[PDB]
């Protein structure tokens, strides 16, 4: 079958970033901001936490777009312990 | 079946040929298998005035049931139905000019089905010992 | 942990299991094992 | 040469060896129905497939001529099996089965039409349970094409399909019921088979023929027997193992199920077309069109028939050469021993017999194989009394007890020099070893 | 006219590659049956 | 360029296919011969 | 030529399968060649 | 193919379109070791290849078969293995 796959063999590269309080610019930089191509595929890790021993679900969320200005559609990928929102939308998104 | 997820319908073969389906209605499953196809080996002599058919790996119920009626007589050989010649396996020739596999001959006088028997070994009734 | 990796069209040979579970998969042009593979259309070629 | 001498090991111990040959004397009859192969139930494709004519008509031609080549093939190896064969009607393979201690129980079936198709020996049987795909097995594949079934047999889509292998002329049943009674023409007088002499005497003379004297011979005939029927024993233990004639017959069902199974594949090939599917071409387009892409289809399955009526002209040309082989070592190995060396296996032949197989016969080769050796200071000749020479007959002349001696080729065994184990010369050849004192 | 003669050719050559391939196949037999009558001269008329 | 690409292909594999024939029908003159070889061996060689 | 389908896996087979034909031909003349010979250990190109 | 000469030898360039020859799976230099032993099996004892008699005997018997007595066989031993080894040199300077 030819479809939409990754190429064995290849780099995986982990882009999650764990932040307490401050946010580094360079975050928001090469290689961080990838190009999207054709498209990627993701393998992410359910970061399964513990309040009173009552399990939540967290990941990192993703924004697929262009210029990330109001003038175009965003997609953003966003999980809410156990509910994955999506929306495409003209987003102000910030800075950082 | 129980293979189709909430999102799948349809069942392929490596060839790419729909053979299973379930229905988008009534969620029944069904498996798709081609229409019968096949020849008929007709067995002609000269001196005839009609034909002896082989419908090859077919019992004549389903010859019958499934493919076409007719008012020949026809009975269910080793290599399938055979319609227009007479059962006679008991019987052999060491000559056929209607070989029709696995040592059967189609033999003219009406058509006979006839074991092919060629070669027999010359038999001598002196002692073994 | 947040794993990514381009896509591009390409040719993979993937296996079925009798449920309809796609249990392997293969690059058919990832490497010259992978090329026997999918030209043989089995994980485990016979020895040749 | 020390003196006049040479060394040579001779044997002083054998044993009988046996070795299995399948030849293949046969091959399954494919035929295509090529209208139904290229078109399949299209009548759009049926009125294009007629512009094309006598394509179909050589196809199917070329097929057929093959196909009456592997009967007339067939009906000429059954000749063969069949030729000469005299038998007594006394004869009854249930109570007569083994003669001066070798047993043939294994490789005789029932004999005479009484028993019907049972005439298949348990070495014969043991062949062919082997093998899924015989004469009976493609008949049986074949019958459960309409049985409703859920298993979508390869078999029933090739067959649906126009792709359907016939059975041979004359079914396996008879083919063993025919080696059976060559087999038993070998045993029982008239020993038609045999030279017109007993098995056992056969066996004798053959060994002795090899440079053995018949002293030994007529002595260890227990032995000799009990040699054959284990070598005998090995070759049919020898099918529950990993074996070269095995694997030779089972390739003949592989080759043939992997070429219908590349033909049928052509079904699904594009040729460059919108889709291989006739029903899928016929309900995106009109006739100005269609009949383009059914044309592509039309030329890449009638390409890929030519091409597989080449590979099967090819093939059967090789069954062919291996039918006259296997004719050839019936007639000069099982009903006589010709005087050729290595054409009945390799070794110092004594005698073979012959099985039926799947698609071909199976040949047992019984060779003499030495066991044990002496290394021995041989004569190739000796000048006697008034310079005549002498030359040993199928052997040497031996220093044994200081005194000239004769000793078989192949078992040591000293005998005396005389006219039977001799050829005589008028004049002795230079360094022929001088022996004035002898007779 | 081109497009209907490069059909005819096509067909034509096809039919003649055909015919070709039969007649090697042919004559790889007549060969053969040369070789056995060659044998039969040698061991059957001029020798026994 | 995909016609004239085509048209290239289907020559070809036509020529492919005609020299395949080929090489099998001489394949089978080889093997006849190689046949003739071995029995030439053993029977003029290694006996008379 | 992806769209011609198993064309090219025919032709590769059908040269694979007589290439296989002239090595165990090969093999064979060799075995007939070797088979039944006898040396001793003390033949020497140099001197005999 | 791969040497720095500017001949054009018409295999590579039939090797760089997909045509080539591969080696048997027995060199030739085997091959020619088989035949050579199959030759001196005839020399010497054992005399395997030759009936297990000394090769000059062979022919001398072989010559006898055909109706020649042994008398005049065995006295022109010489001149019988003279002609044997002018025949093998007639071969050998027949390929030039
Ligand atoms: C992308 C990356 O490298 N991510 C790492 C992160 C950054 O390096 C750091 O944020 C950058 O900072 C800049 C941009 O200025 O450091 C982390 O580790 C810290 C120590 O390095 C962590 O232990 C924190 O230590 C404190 O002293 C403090 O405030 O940093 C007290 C605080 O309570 C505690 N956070 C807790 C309890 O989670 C973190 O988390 O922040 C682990 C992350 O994987
Ligand atoms: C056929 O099967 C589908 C899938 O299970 C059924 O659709 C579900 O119906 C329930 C009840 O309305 C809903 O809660 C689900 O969300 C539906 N799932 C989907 C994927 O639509 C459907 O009801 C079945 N119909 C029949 C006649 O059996
Ligand atoms: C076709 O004819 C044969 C031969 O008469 C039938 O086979 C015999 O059937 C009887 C029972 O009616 C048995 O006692 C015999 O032993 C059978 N002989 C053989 C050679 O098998 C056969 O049943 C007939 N078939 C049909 C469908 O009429
Ligand atoms: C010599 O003749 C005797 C008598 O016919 C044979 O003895 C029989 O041999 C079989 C084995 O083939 C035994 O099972 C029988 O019990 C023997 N019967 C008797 C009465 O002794 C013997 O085989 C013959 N031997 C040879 C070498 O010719
Ligand atoms: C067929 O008819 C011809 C002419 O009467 C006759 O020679 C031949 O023997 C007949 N054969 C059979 C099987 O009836
Ligand atoms: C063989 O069978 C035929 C038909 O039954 C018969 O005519 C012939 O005489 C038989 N063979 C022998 C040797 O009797
Ligand atoms: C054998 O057959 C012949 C000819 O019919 C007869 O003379 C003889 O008596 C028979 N012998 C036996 C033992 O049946
Ligand atoms: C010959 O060999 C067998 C098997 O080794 C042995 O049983 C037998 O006693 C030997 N006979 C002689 C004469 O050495
Ligand atoms: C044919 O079908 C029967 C009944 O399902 C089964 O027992 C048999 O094994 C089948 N044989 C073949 C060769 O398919």
């Amino acid at each position: 079958f030819t479809g939409y796959f990754p190429k064995s063999g290849a780099n995986f590269r982990d882009l999650s970033l764990k932040g307490t309080t401050y946010l580094s610019t360079l975050w928001y930089q090469k290689p961080f901001l990838s190009d999207f191509n054709n498209g990627i595929f993701s393998r992410v890790k359910n970061t399964k936490l513990y309040v009173n021993k009552t399990l939540y679900s967290e990941f990192s969320t993703i924004v697929i777009g262009s210029v990330f200005i109001n003038n175009s559609y965003t997609i953003v990928v966003q999980p809410h312990n156990g509910v994955l929102e999506i929306t495409a939308c003209q987003y102000t998104m910030c800075e950082y | 079946a129980v293979y189709y997820n909430s999102w799948q319908n349809l069942l392929y073969d490596s060839n790419g040929n729909i053979i299973g389906f379930k229905d988008f209605v009534t969620n029944k499953t069904y498996n798709i298998f081609p229409c019968y196809a096949g020849r008929v080996s007709a067995a002609f002599h000269q001196n005839a005035s009609s034909l002896a058919l082989l419908y090859r790996n077919l019992k004549c119920s389903y010859v019958l049931n499934n493919i076409s009626l007719t008012t020949q007589p026809y009975f269910d050989s080793y290599l399938g139905c055979v319609f227009n010649a007479d059962n006679l396996t008991d019987y052999s020739v060491s000559s056929c000019a209607l070989r029709m596999g696995s040592g059967f001959c189609v033999d003219y006088n009406s058509y006979r089905f006839v074991t092919f028997e060629p070669f027999n070994v010359s038999f001598v009734n002196d002692s073994i010992e | 942990q947040y794993w990514v990796t381009p896509l591009s069209k390409r040719q993979y040979l993937l296996k079925f299991d009798n449920r309809g579970v796609i249990t392997n998969a293969v690059d058919c042009s990832s490497s010259f094992f992978s090329e026997i593979q999918c030209k043989t259309k089995s994980l485990l070629p016979n020895t040749g | 040469s020390v003196g006049g001498l040479y060394e040579i090991k001779i044997p002083t111990n054998f044993t009988i060896v046996g070795q299995e040959e399948f030849i293949q004397t046969n091959s399954p009859k494919v035929t295509i129905d090529c209208s139904l192969f290229v078109c399949s139930n299209y009548a759009a494709c049926h009125d294009l497939l007629s512009e094309y004519g006598t394509f179909c008509d050589n196809i199917n031609s070329i097929l057929d001529e093959v196909n009456g080549l592997l009967d007339t093939t067939q009906l000429h190896v059954a000749d063969t099996l069949m030729q000469g064969v005299t038998l007594s009607s006394n004869l009854n393979t249930n109570l007569h089965f083994d003669v001066d201690n070798i047993n043939f129980k294994s490789l005789v079936g029932c004999l005479g039409p009484h028993c019907g198709s049972s005439s298949r020996s348990f070495f014969e049987d043991l062949l062919f349970d082997k093998v899924k795909l015989s004469d009976v097995g493609f008949v049986e594949a074949y019958n459960n094409c309409t049985g409703g079934s859920e298993i979508r047999d390869l078999l029933c889509v090739q067959s649906f399909n126009g792709i359907k292998v016939l059975p041979p002329i004359l079914s396996e049943s008879q083919i063993s019921g025919y080696t059976t009674a060559a087999t038993v023409a070998a045993m029982f007088p008239p020993w038609s088979a045999a030279a017109g002499i007993p098995f056992s005497l056969n066996v004798q003379y053959r060994i002795n023929g090899l440079g053995v004297t018949m002293d030994v011979l007529n002595k260890n005939q227990k032995l000799i027997a009990t040699a054959f029927n284990n070598a005998l024993l090995s070759i049919q233990n020898g099918f529950s193992a990993p074996n070269s004639a095995l694997a030779k017959i089972q390739s003949v069902v592989n080759s043939n199920a992997q070429a219908l199974n590349s033909l049928l594949q052509q079904l699904f090939n594009k040729f460059g077309a919108i889709s291989s599917s006739l029903q899928e071409i016929l309900s995106r387009l009109d006739p100005p069109e269609a009949q383009v892409q059914i044309d592509r289809l039309i030329n890449g399955r009638l390409t890929a028939l030519n091409a597989y009526v080449s590979q099967q002209l090819s093939d059967i040309s090789l069954v062919k050469f291996g039918a006259a082989l296997a004719m050839e070592k019936v007639n000069e190995c099982v009903k006589s021993q010709s005087p050729r060396i290595n054409f009945c296996g390799n070794g110092n032949h004594i005698l073979s017999l012959v099985q039926n197989a799947p698609y071909g016969l199976l040949f047992m080769h019984f060779s003499y194989k030495p066991i044990s050796f002496k290394t021995v200071l041989v004569s190739p000749g000796l000048c006697i009394s008034g310079d005549v020479g002498i030359a040993p007959k199928q052997g040497y002349f031996i220093k044994h007890n200081d005194h000239w001696m004769f000793t078989g080729s192949s078992y040591y065994y000293p005998e005396p020099i005389s006219d039977k184990n001799v050829v005589f010369m008028n004049t002795c050849s230079v360094n022929f070893t001088k022996a004035p004192l002898v007779y």
